[PDB]
């Protein structure tokens, strides 16, 4: 969001799924609003990171 | 007299046809709208129109407004100058509709994708209200100029009836028309046949 | 006579020469807004048709046609406009205009370059001729400046190197 973190956030999450391409697709799946974020810092910066 | 009427139904006719030849179909306004259309809706989707020349544009920029001021209240968090480089470059707008300018947004406001480009149609929808609407109101005025010459050569058949005085009616029975008042200026050298024959 | 032809020669080098060295409202503007919306123009020509009534274009070929004989004085047509509000149809309707108008211009300077070339090319037949004159010493330099194909820069120097040819010519046919 503002200052080169924006904001951290933490998760525990319980799964069936074992496979690891599976579960983070289901994680864009439900944090595509953080990566709208994802593009706008990185619009935001040419050169930082 | 009657010639004098005649006259200025050609002036605002070939000084309507001209602005209309010469039309402002805004390419850097339209550019920076179409970018700004694009950008918002990728805030708006996660939650953190077309012919800017249209008569329909002016209430499409209307509900637009209000698609914005929609947008606006769900993010209600703005310099007060900001609010005068916004106005102030409007009424001049609808003053000079020929030269339309562009500002570089002064930016106070929150470095998010949104509350900067909706800052952006803050401003690029208000000059679109400003261009849409300025030009409909010298327009509707020139065709208004005309329309009161249209009584006025009505009068022209109320004049002693020869044939062209019946075929100057029969072609200026009609509310404005770009195409056929224009070439039907040209066809007219039967009038000045009309009127020397008429009032010599 | 051939006084008359050499000053046939002068005249078309020096219209050569002015032509030559001659449109900033045609490519300017044609330019910029293709960034926006010669060989670049006919591509754009053929890339607007990609991208109306029957007077507006009865108008558009007769300045065309018009300003292609009348290259130093070309009309502005400015644009009829009674096509569609959107800023993009209008757009498209004055650029292939001038898409149309500017590629009228290019052939019309391909016409008049080539012609200028000939025209003078068809002179230094009659000059040749003119060393084919009599015996005069000049005459022989006069074909030795003049059995070169016509260029811009050589032939221009030549015009004032050629101040004996009119000496020649008072000597030769007084």
């Amino acid at each position: 969001n503002s200052d080169r973190q924006g904001r951290p956030s933490a998760f525990v999450v319980v799964s069936r799924i074992t496979h690891r391409h599976t579960l983070i697709n289901v994680l864009r799946y439900r944090f595509r609003v953080s990566r709208f974020h994802f593009l706008n810092n990185s619009i935001s910066g040419y050169g930082p990171s | 007299r009657e010639t004098q009427l005649y006259n200025e139904m050609v002036l605002w006719l070939r000084y309507h046809e001209k602005l209309t030849a010469r039309r402002p179909g805004h390419l850097p306004l339209l550019t920076r709208i179409r970018q700004d259309y694009d950008k918002l809706f990728g805030f708006v989707a996660a939650r953190p129109d077309d012919a800017v020349y249209g008569d329909d544009y002016v209430p499409r920029v209307d509900v637009f407004l209000r698609g914005l001021e929609d947008l606006a209240r769900c993010l209600c968090a703005m310099r007060a100058e900001e609010v005068n480089r916004l106005m102030d470059n409007v009424r001049d707008a609808a003053e000079r509709v020929l030269v339309y300018e562009v500002l570089d947004v002064r930016d106070p406001l929150n470095e998010d994708p949104s509350v900067l480009v909706h800052n952006r149609l803050v401003y690029l929808c208000r000059l679109a209200y400003a261009i849409s609407k300025s030009w409909q109101t010298l327009s509707h005025m020139c065709l208004d100029r005309i329309n009161s010459l249209r009584r006025r050569l009505i009068l022209a058949f109320h004049d002693r009836p020869a044939f062209a005085r019946v075929y100057a009616r029969n072609a200026l029975e009609r509310p404005v028309d770009g195409t056929t008042a224009y070439n039907l200026l040209r066809r007219l050298e039967e009038d000045f046949l009309l009127f020397r024959n008429a009032l010599r």
